[PDB]
């Protein structure tokens, strides 16, 4: 228990200037047995609930230099965003909309932003979207914001910038969903705010029928709850 | 031969049923051969065209951006070489209208010969957007341990990098293969471990039976092509180079461009 | 007789050879969007552009349709380059090889030895 505030410590006062020293302070103290333990921490209490702070974990992963503690860090997120998704959907959970919110943009900024992809095994985003449409109005709201706060660091990546199939694939669902008329404000100005992120042009992008295709909507993989 | 137990055909319509056996079989049998059929080379490049590796890269960059895939071949395998317990090649086919499109007379006619159906491409074909957004989220591209094999792959890894960027390639090779290695970072190609081997030269076909190997399939194809780049892989690389394919020299280069 | 077309970014030239080879026509595309013809070489007349037909576009594709002699219903092999170029697919300066009747230059030996990996 000693070393659990030892940990605790190296994180609360990190910055870009001691950044190389702390995080030789932390290969010192703990152990590998224990690096799961600071994944679940870093994820779950510090990532999660402080989105202003965020280039700083990465930027404290990248000089870490640990493929297998990157792995434990992202296999730990992935878990986190399936736990909010799959759960009851209160219509008061603004705590619970906010952590799944910077949870995403964690997931976009070590996967997207490091020119990697996000793999179907572990999470589908299309699919999301279209069966947060086909649930009704309330996962919307987890979802959309979510997935343009994930698509968010595309604009950094040189392979997911804007003209990648994956981005349009996702950007053109989207645009469905703001072209709805069922949608609310809040979330047709997300994502006319994302396109503004990803300077693209609402009206210069190519929506599709997907919503209307009602034979796929029913067979599609539970993500959600 | 055999195209049936171990080659099958992907069309628009079994695309994502196919595709779920692919992202569960990259898991654990990693390296992929790869071959692409492509309606040839059209334009040639003009100007102040020296090194003739430019000269190359140019060469090839006039004919992608302009030229559309029909076929994409790939085989699954392993480290030592065992193959995935059935099917192990799946062969794309892709949209090609023989009446729209670019093409030269004397590759379409052989392709034809060798057996592709120009009728079946234009109705049924996968679209190039598609199947990159697939292939993107499937883990076979952008990955660390698939290690992909190739023979003379000028033009089979730039269609592809068009096709997964949706982009024109870029002007000089030093854009082009910063992002080749983002996209397949271990390139062992097949040829250029032949130019270091006693005796080894010429085609595919015409080292296939210095190799001893049997073509599975149907000739000039993508997918019995790929077949034949795995296993005369993995038989040079057992035989002459004795287990080891040091990544320094022959790793991430091509016949050509380096 | 071959046929070449040359795209040195804003300038589609098609020529003939007479392997010496004269150009007859030229488009220039504008600023924005518009498209200018320069027939020359005989410099002007003998090829006639028909009455009534006055679009680039148009003019194009008739001076090539009467190059390969071609019949009236028909896109040629030219008229794809020629469309691509005008949509903008053709984007950097290069070089297409043609016979008379319009279809590309027949290479058995490039195509045998490219589709044989040699
Ligand atoms: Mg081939």
């Amino acid at each position: 228990e000693n070393i659990q505030e030892k940990i605790a410590f190296i994180f609360n006062n990190l910055s870009q200037s001691n950044m190389t020293q702390k995080v030789e302070e932390l290969k010192e103290t703990v152990k590998e047995e224990f690096m799961p333990w600071v994944s679940q921490y870093l994820v779950m209490k510090r990532v999660s609930i402080e989105p202003n702070f965020h280039s700083l974990y990465s930027n404290f992963l990248d000089t870490l230099k640990n493929p297998e503690f990157n792995k434990m860090v992202l296999n730990e997120t992935y878990r986190n965003i399936k736990v909010l998704l799959t759960s009851d959907k209160a219509a008061a959970n603004f705590s619970d909309r906010s952590l799944l919110k910077n949870l995403g943009h964690w997931l976009g900024m070590i996967t997207l932003a490091k020119n990697k992809p996000i793999l179907h095994t572990d999470l589908d985003v299309k699919s999301l979207l279209l069966e947060a449409y086909v649930k009704g109005q309330q996962e919307l709201l987890y979802v959309v914001p979510f997935v343009a706060k994930v698509l968010e660091s595309s604009i950094r990546s040189v392979v997911f910038r804007p003209p990648n199939p994956w981005t349009m694939a996702i950007m053109n669902v989207l645009a469905e969903l703001h072209q709805e008329h069922d949608l609310k404000l809040n979330l047709k100005f997300e994502i006319e705010v994302l396109c503004k992120n990803l300077a693209l042009d609402i009206n210069e992008l190519k929506p599709g029928n997907l919503l209307k295709d009602k034979d796929r909507l029913k067979n599609l993989d539970e993500q959600l709850s | 031969v055999e195209n049936s137990q171990v080659i099958c055909e992907v069309w628009a319509s079994n695309l994502e049923e196919e595709m779920r056996k692919i992202r569960e079989i990259v898991l654990s049998y990693s390296y992929i051969a790869m071959d692409t059929e492509f309606p040839g080379v059209v334009v040639r490049p003009i100007g102040e065209f020296r090194s003739s590796i430019d000269y190359q890269y140019q060469l090839l960059r006039c004919n992608v951006d302009l030229l559309k895939i029909i076929q994409l071949g790939l085989t699954f395998t392993n480290e030592k070489g065992e193959y995935p317990s059935g099917i192990n090649t799946w062969q794309f086919n892709f949209k090609f209208n023989l009446t729209e499109d670019m093409y030269s007379q004397d590759s379409i006619d052989l392709l034809a010969n060798s057996g592709l159906q120009f009728q079946k491409h234009e109705e049924e074909g996968i679209d190039t957007l598609h199947f990159a957004e697939l292939l993107m989220t499937s883990g076979v591209v952008l990955c660390d341990n698939v290690k992909w094999l190739s023979f003379h792959s000028g033009y089979d890894f730039g269609y592809m990098v068009k096709l997964l960027t949706d982009s024109r390639l870029p002007e000089e090779e030093h854009e082009f293969f910063h992002i080749l290695n983002l996209f397949f970072p271990s390139i062992y190609d097949v040829k250029y471990l032949m130019k270091s081997c006693k005796n080894l030269k010429g085609g595919l076909q015409e080292v296939a039976d210095q190799l001893d190997l049997q073509r599975i399939g149907r000739q000039h194809q993508a997918g019995s092509d790929s077949l034949l780049t795995g296993m005369a892989f993995f038989r040079m690389k057992e035989l002459f180079f004795e287990d080891s394919i040091d990544d320094a020299k022959y790793c991430g280069r091509l016949y050509g461009l380096g | 007789m071959k046929r070449l077309i040359i795209c040195n970014g804003n300038k589609l030239t098609v020529c003939t050879q007479a392997e010496k080879y004269t150009p007859i026509f030229s488009l220039t595309k504008e600023s924005d969007n518009e498209l200018t013809l320069e027939l020359s070489g005989v410099a002007r007349g003998y090829y006639i552009i028909p009455s009534e037909l006055t679009s680039s576009q148009a003019r194009a594709a008739h001076l090539i349709t009467l190059l390969t002699r071609a019949e009236e219903s028909q896109t040629t092999d030219m008229h794809k380059i020629l469309n691509s170029f005008v949509s903008g697919k053709i984007t950097s300066g290069s070089m297409f090889n043609f016979e008379n009747d319009g279809s590309f230059k027949r290479e058995p030996e490039e195509a045998y030895n490219l589709i044989n990996k040699i």
